């Protein structure tokens, strides 16, 4: 069974966090543990991240 | 149009064969170079278009 949850303001962590003896491994990817290599980005997202906005860049 | 290697362009058709490097801009009277009418206006267009060209699911 495969489920993916993109939860802004995380709330469903408790709903699936049953006791450890029940053997239900939960992969809690939070901002601290999240590993997104920036070099995988494409043109649009690279420009959005670095070039920014709010200015007529020279 | 003036090439980087002190060369003028007579016919605007050598662009199709390859990519050319031009001389930088300056305001000195002896060596005066001005930006072209379409200089730097196709930046995002070039980025998106090259993104289209690179991907080969199409």
């Amino acid at each position: 069974s495969h489920i993916i949850i993109f939860d802004i303001h995380s709330e469903y962590k408790s709903a699936f966090e049953i006791d450890k003896n029940e053997d239900f491994n939960l992969n809690y990817l939070d901002v601290e543990k999240l590993k997104l290599p920036y070099w995988l980005m494409n043109s649009e997202e690279l420009e959005t991240l670095f070039i920014e906005s709010n200015e007529q860049n020279s | 149009p003036k090439l980087s290697n002190g060369e003028l362009v007579e016919n605007r058709q050598i662009y199709f064969n390859e990519k050319l490097e031009f001389t930088s801009s300056n305001t000195s009277k002896a060596t005066k170079a001005s930006n072209g009418p379409f200089n730097g206006e196709f930046n995002r267009f070039l980025s998106r278009f090259e993104t289209k060209l690179t991907d080969k699911r199409l």
